């Protein structure tokens, strides 16, 4: 059972821009990459999640650094990919998504029936690690009725150390056991066989790296060229993942735990005759 | 005498046949050009559908000029409902139509290139056409959402604003298109004026002559106040063809004040640019010159467009079930008319389309008379016929 | 490889999409031999001269390798019926090019009554009458998809083509395909790629799920072709 | 004959339609033995008393002859899944009663997110999970259709039931079924009986042809069940 | 090959009411039956064709004698059958239709999924003979461009003696060969195996009987009871079909010609894989 | 002490469970009644659909009381859009709702007959119920188009006029229903007053007592001006059940001014007919008396109705995307609320439903406390619960 898919290198990294690091709980790789690209003409638009005051999200085509800094539950990022290259005119588009969204992106590039003049405009495809997603009202139950915190009082949410975390605007930090959140997961997530966004140009997540840092997989030539430009310009700080704690072993465990679990669900669905991707 | 039947004719869109009566020398005495394409029946199946479906459906008349039908449809429905599209929506809509014509006219020049372009020039010629088509389709994709069937063309205006960056990219491309168009014009005009095919065949002087008038309402967009629709009557094939041929024809026969009329670039050029030359070669020439008119107007629109201007009217799609809305547009191949009656729920009560090539088919039937039958297809192609358009 | 474009009850937009390879079209047309296409070439011309008539006909040539068939078949038109069977008879590989040919598309809404052929009312995808080897959905399919399909056919990339060989067995498509096969089956993860694929903008993502505006759907099949929770062959996992 | 009403994700309207045999319901209930129906009888009660708990459960009884199953299955609800499999296990004959059970019907539009079970989002007709022996479409099927189906089942009128045995193999329905299978195939003669069959008035006859108002269609299947150009078994030709 | 389906008796008949006979070119059986029923409470509503000034038809639920006398190409009669028993409240509904419409009526009565409380309200089901139908614009071409007569100038149309007939409001009568009309027929008619409306309670047509008279098949007990009431009341004049010319032999020939022809089309469709009713 | 769980409960609509904590004598100390029906999620899937689809979809909440949801839905959307239904449309709409309640209340009496009607009377009793239901459903079929999910209930009024003949047939049937109702009332009232089950079990005096108030806005239709919707707040199961039980509940918890409230016939009777009796038997009694109120009002409507009166407003279905429309209706089981925000294209931006049994479920949880657990299901059934309604 392959744990990470194919990649060229894997490092721990974080944005060198301290203002970016403040707006992100992890290494801020997506924002750093977007901003570096926009500011140097390597990207002319980037897809971000524009949430409202209720944690309700909406994908948006950002074209300025300020918009990226404002955008630092399902958000259908791929739904704006055509708008991005039509009325927004983007020719070097940055895309961000969970593994399933990166899967959708590779599918549309390979079989582009409804994607006239889209595939060649995708200049950087960034995947973020993902274990599961929740319907909004499922997450709302977790935070409000199991953690006892109002959604509008939320400034940071996180998963780690076997717990779900809510960081209140007013300073409080509350956490519960991960087993209490399982009943609220999107059950479509239970056939997902991709933890580290294996098909991205660059994949990034918090797990494997210390606080304020991200584990980054560089996978494709497009990803490697971009990442090397940011490193050479000083836009990222990079350390070997072998030097950081907890390290790549934690990423492997979580990825293999996901694939083992969801492989069981895929077989079960096949046994009772429900469809699965093939 | 002999009957000459050519079927199908080639290097235009769609399925037609020529049925000609010729004398012993082959000179055409009686001509018949007719669509034999099946009637998909858009006008009938739109009855009972919501107004918003009209531009989506009628775009599928034709994949060469789909913007023309979406534009006429939404203009007809807006007229029925007394909706006024906002000024920047109207600019975007005209820009979309111009982008479509900026691809269509070079496409036609490609379709006729086996007749007029020397073989040694063909590769370079086609590369230039395709460079121009790329820019035309880019405009339609950006403003209309898709180059082939544009969903942004809607009752009320245009669905999407473009950004200032997209406007500048279109402007850059228009400037490149203008340079290519200059080259294309200086190349083709001498050929069209030479009255010679690329195999040396001399063209007769009176090739494609006819005695009918012209309809055009605008040089680049359309203007419903320039036509008296009450004087447009559609007759049947039995009014212009012999019975054995009339029963084969798929199209109606449009007339103005009881007479056939030509539409298209030469119609527009006669009405607006003092170009009065008759015959078939003059059609090619007017089409070639029109490419420059189109890109100049596109750049004028880009200058005037406010990318933050409102593009859709907030006016509701409510008709009275009585008014016969009129939507006209100068398609690449000519004056294009859609009509619609809309009820209070915004649904289609009645729908009609009279398309550019619908007008020109019976004109062509006459135009091919008087010259050898070997030139009949060359006269057909001068009109850039779109049969799926003509038939819908 | 000898290729032909057969146009039935279509709009020629699928051919224009092929033309929107732009300069690359010349490369494509040099990797194959275009032996028939009424819109582009004067083939195959056969003359039958008698004492009273000269008949100059353009026929479909025999021995076509790949037929790109666009448009649906009008059951009430004898020529439409003859052409679809002739295309099948003369070609080794038949491609249903575009929604009209593959699943009916916009012609599903035809119901007759219009001059000057009011009898013309019944339109079907070609696979309701002939064997189809590959089907490309969309209205029209993109130039990129067409390039890929031609390249794969020339290189014998059967694996790439399998998804379209499978589609050729299904002559109906609809936005509700996303409901029936994905949302209702606990598979939709809300990527929104279906919405971006739709040519009429009939799909709206709401709260992470596709909402189909059915009166805007033209039954083109682009959305279910896209959805990665329906088809996701392993070849897509091979990246640069 | 022992019969049961199993209610999954339905609205109970199919049972009410049975109740709209009015006084004749008493005759029906005397020609069969109703052994299970949570809405109507206190069966099958099983008590499990321990030191700390008394559990009074109503279970589906074993050895059902005919199960009338109404509603669709919620894939994310464990009880819904258990009940559909239990109904199949315990019954010799399973009837998909009504559109929800037969083809999903209105529950095709479910997509989750609502309190107090936002995870509930995937609903399927029962035949996506179990073998169905007969399917009754409609939302709801009429009392008359139900009387006929019960009478035929009791009398062994397999010929009458064949149309519903055939329907049990198809778990999708849509107003566009009339287009795909009748209008597009040169079979629609314009009787207008489909329009009269539709519970939401989604079908309008225009110029002799059915026009489906797709945004009003609830995928009940009544129209294609009616259309005599689809199914017209010879038994219908036997008149008084 | 059975020619007429099942029946109890077959006669030649005509309305005794001379005003009815004036409004009908044939025996006026449908109008006589409708009017007799309404006037005696045997029917409380009847379905009629309400045409506009352009021969464009619309089905309508009539409840008065006057409405029937006003209504004396496809008209979808069965489309109003539910309206008739819901908001119109009809409990003894008269239905008229071509054979295919009577087929649809028997189907809905036998499998009444979408026809709650409809079947028992159908008190008289009258079928009219039919060889073929035309789309309106197909018929318009026949009359206007092959017979040379404006539609608005039409007061009577008829088929007989191998010809199609147009009776002008201004007195003219024009006719052409039936072979010239064949290209305009509704091709869905070409699988139709029913000429005399074999499934009706009462079936009636002009063929087989002299001018001003109709051939009437009485088929069911419901039809026989109704017809006998009209005869006993004097609402119809009846003669044996064996006594009238051309007689039942012409009906047999035309019916068998239809079934032979359309049987060939059904087999052809099966051969090429198009669907047919079964 | 012991836990008593009853699952499923029976002879009401839909799927619920009782979880009770009892003492050694079996007296209920803490009660929990809860829906465990799957959430079909109508409020969420209506977002993005046209307004006209709302009455069609929400009717499918429930096949017993579908008119109630179609009525609340169209009233909410009309309020959002400032549409006024014409007076005869409103009469027909109220008549449809009354017809539905004229079938529902006898149906409920049938469902409880195994508890209250002697076996030797059961056949005669059920025949009477079914005779009454036939008339109720006839009204809904005639006016609404179908008795089970009425398509004629539409934004703007009612889709169809009835004829004068249909009005007279309904009137005749109402008179017959009134005679049957008199017989049913004189039969059941003595039984409900006897405080005895048909097996001799004596009912405790304080059976089903609770301390909550009532909501009812009208005796037969609904009146949005009689409720302050700003004081209605929906809480979660975790606010009224223990955690192990709250995670099982499918419904929201409606409150008024922070408190639970009972809805239904006894609520209406307390507000309008000076009927203040507490307890569960008083619910059955008020329901029985209400049958007479309903048929009397139906006949009053028939007298006032002009069958040639306009039934649909011509006002367009155009909202501003901001106003929260309010639609209330007195369903058979009580005050029923739908809410909708509608945009300028007539599409649903937001949708909410608070259904009669949604209110009563947490009331029942308390009502079953204080008496033996063997009476808990009898208290449940006094409320005529519709769980598919409560859950939607
Ligand atoms: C549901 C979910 C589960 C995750 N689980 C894990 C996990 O188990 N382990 C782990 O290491 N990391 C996980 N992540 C990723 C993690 O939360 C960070 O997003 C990741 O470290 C990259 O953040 P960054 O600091 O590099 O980027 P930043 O600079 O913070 O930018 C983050 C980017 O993510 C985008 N984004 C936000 N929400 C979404 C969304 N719903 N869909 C798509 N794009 C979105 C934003 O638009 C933004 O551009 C998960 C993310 C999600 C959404
Ligand atoms: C398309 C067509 C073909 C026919 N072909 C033949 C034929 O080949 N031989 C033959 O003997 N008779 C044929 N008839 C029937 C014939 O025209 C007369 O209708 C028949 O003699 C009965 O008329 P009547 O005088 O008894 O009734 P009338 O008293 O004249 O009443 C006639 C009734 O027919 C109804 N009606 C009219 N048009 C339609 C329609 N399109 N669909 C359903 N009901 C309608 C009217 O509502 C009216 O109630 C055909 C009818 C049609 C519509
Ligand atoms: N140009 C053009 Fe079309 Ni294909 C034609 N003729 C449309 O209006
Ligand atoms: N009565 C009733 Fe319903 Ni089935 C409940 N509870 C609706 O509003
Ligand atoms: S677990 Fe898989 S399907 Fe679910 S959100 Fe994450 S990447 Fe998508
Ligand atoms: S699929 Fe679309 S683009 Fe292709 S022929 Fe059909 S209508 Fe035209
Ligand atoms: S593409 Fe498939 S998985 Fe993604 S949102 Fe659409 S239906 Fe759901
Ligand atoms: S929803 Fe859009 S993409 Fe899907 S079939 Fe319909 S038109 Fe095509
Ligand atoms: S088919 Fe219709 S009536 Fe029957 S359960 Fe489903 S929604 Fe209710
Ligand atoms: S029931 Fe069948 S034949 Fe009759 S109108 Fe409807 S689709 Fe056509
Ligand atoms: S059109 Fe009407 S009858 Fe046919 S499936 Fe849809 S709702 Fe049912
Ligand atoms: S020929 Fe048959 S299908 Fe055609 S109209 Fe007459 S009865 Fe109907
Ligand atoms: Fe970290
Ligand atoms: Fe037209
Ligand atoms: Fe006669
Ligand atoms: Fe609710």
């Amino acid at each position: 059972m392959d744990p990470f898919g194919k990649y060229k290198t894997v490092v721990s990294a974080r944005a060198a821009d301290k203002t970016i690091l403040k707006k992100c709980q992890d290494g801020g790789i997506v924002s750093a990459a977007y901003i570096y690209g926009l500011e140097n003409g390597l990207l002319d638009g980037v897809i971000v999640a524009d949430k409202d005051d209720k944690l309700q999200t909406t994908p948006k085509v950002a074209t300025t650094v300020d918009e990226v800094l404002e955008a630092a539950t399902v958000c259908p990022t791929i739904s704006v990919i055509k708008s991005a290259v039509r009325e927004y005119g983007c020719e070097k588009l940055g895309v961000v998504g969970t593994p399933c969204q990166i899967i959708a992106t590779r599918k549309l590039m390979k079989y582009p029936i409804g994607f006239r003049h889209v595939p060649d405009k995708l200049a950087l495809i960034v995947g973020i690690f993902c274990m599961e997603n929740f319907p909004y009202n499922g997450m709302k139950t977790i935070i409000e009725e199991h953690c006892g915190i109002k959604m509008e009082d939320v400034a940071k949410t996180d998963i780690g150390k076997g717990k779900f975390w809510v960081y209140s605007k007013w300073g409080d930090v509350k956490s519960i056991k991960l087993k209490e959140t399982h009943p609220y997961e999107q059950q479509s997530c239970h056939v997902c066989m991709d933890y580290t966004a294996e098909l991205a140009d660059i994949s990034t997540g918090s797990v494997g790296s210390p606080d304020g840092w991200s584990t980054v997989f560089i996978r494709t030539a497009q990803g490697e060229e971009f990442f090397n430009k940011m490193v050479e310009a000083g836009a990222l700080e990079v350390k070997p993942i072998e030097e950081v704690k907890p390290g790549l072993g934690l990423v492997e465990k979580l990825s293999l735990t996901k694939k083992e679990k969801n492989a069981k669900e895929i077989e079960h669905r096949k046994e009772i005759g429900l469809p699965v991707p093939y | 005498g002999k009957i000459v039947e050519i079927h199908p004719t080639t290097r235009h869109e769609g399925h037609t046949k020529l049925v000609l009566k010729v004398d012993d020398e082959g000179i055409v005495e009686k001509g018949a050009y007719l669509s034999v394409t099946p009637v998909r029946g858009f006008e009938k199946f739109l009855v009972g559908k919501p107004a918003e479906f009209a531009p989506i459906a009628v775009s599928r008349f034709c994949g060469i000029c789909p913007v023309a039908h979406a534009t006429s449809a939404v203009e007809a429905i807006e007229d029925a409902c007394d909706i006024t599209p906002p000024k920047d929506g109207l600019l975007l809509r005209e820009l979309c139509g111009i982008g479509n014509k900026m691809h269509s006219h070079p496409l036609h020049q490609f379709l006729i290139s086996p007749d007029y372009v020397p073989k040694d020039d063909s590769n370079e010629f086609i590369k230039r056409v395709q460079a121009m088509r790329r820019i035309g389709q880019y405009i339609v994709d950006a403003v209309g959402g898709e180059a082939i069937h544009s969903p942004n063309i809607k009752v009320g205006g245009m669905a999407k604003q473009i950004t200032e960056s997209t406007k500048a990219k279109m402007y850059y491309k228009c400037k490149e298109y203008e340079k290519l168009a200059k080259e294309q014009l200086e190349y083709l005009i001498p050929i069209f004026e030479s009255r010679t095919l690329n195999d040396g065949t001399e063209l007769p002087e009176k090739l494609g002559y006819h005695d009918f008038g012209y309809i055009a309402t605008h040089p680049t967009y359309g203007d419903r106040t320039k036509i008296d629709q009450d004087k447009v009557v559609e007759y049947t094939p039995f009014d212009v063809y012999d019975k054995d041929v009339a029963i084969q024809s798929s199209t109606t026969v449009p007339t103005y004040n009881g007479r056939l009329m030509e539409v298209g670039p030469r119609a527009r050029f006669s009405k607006f640019f003092d170009f009065k030359e008759k015959g078939a070669m003059a059609l090619h020439i007017a089409r070639a010159y029109e490419i420059s008119v189109l890109v100049k107007r596109a750049m004028e629109i880009l200058d005037e467009l406010n990318v933050n201007g409102k593009t859709m009217s907030d006016e509701p799609i409510v008709g009275d079930g009585e008014k016969l809305g009129l939507g006209v547009h100068e398609a690449a191949r000519g004056h294009n008319t859609h009509q619609a009656v809309i009820d209070k729920d915004g649904n289609i009560v009645y729908y009609n389309a009279i398309v550019a090539t619908t007008w020109n088919i019976p004109v062509i039937s006459k135009a091919v008379e008087g010259t050898h039958y070997k030139f009949a297809e060359h006269i057909v192609r001068a009109y850039d016929p779109c049969i799926s358009c003509a038939t819908h | 490889v000898k290729i032909a474009h057969i146009h039935l009850c279509g709009c020629t937009g699928c051919l224009i999409s092929l033309a929107d390879t732009y300069e690359q079209l010349l490369d494509i047309l040099n990797s194959v031999e275009l032996v028939y296409a009424l819109t582009l070439v004067d083939e195959k011309t056969e003359i039958r001269e008698t004492d009273d008539k000269i008949l100059i006909e353009r026929e479909i040539p025999d021995d076509i390798d790949i037929a790109l068939v666009e448009g649906s078949v009008c059951l009430e038109d004898e020529h439409s019926m003859k052409d679809v069977f002739d295309a099948r008879r003369k070609s080794k590989i038949v491609v249903a090019l575009g929604a009209c040919a593959a699943t009916g598309g916009i012609t599903r809404f035809c119901r007759g009554g219009q001059m000057s052929k009011p009898v013309h009312s019944s339109f079907v995808p070609i696979g309701d009458l002939i064997k189809v080897d590959l089907a490309l959905p969309g209205c029209p399919p993109s130039p990129e998809a067409l390039v890929n399909l031609i390249t794969a056919a020339l290189n014998g990339d059967t694996e790439y083509l399998e998804i379209y060989a499978e589609l050729a067995k299904k002559t109906e498509a609809c936005g509700c395909d996303l409901l029936v096969n994905v949302i209702n089956k606990s598979l939709c993860m809300g990527c929104g790629s279906c919405a971006a694929s739709c040519p009429t903008r009939a799909i709206e993502m709401i709260d992470g799920k596709p909402n189909v505006l059915k009166e805007l759907c033209i039954k083109c099949g682009a959305c279910s072709l896209q959805c990665p929770r329906i088809r996701f062959p392993k070849l897509i996992e091979e990246i640069e």
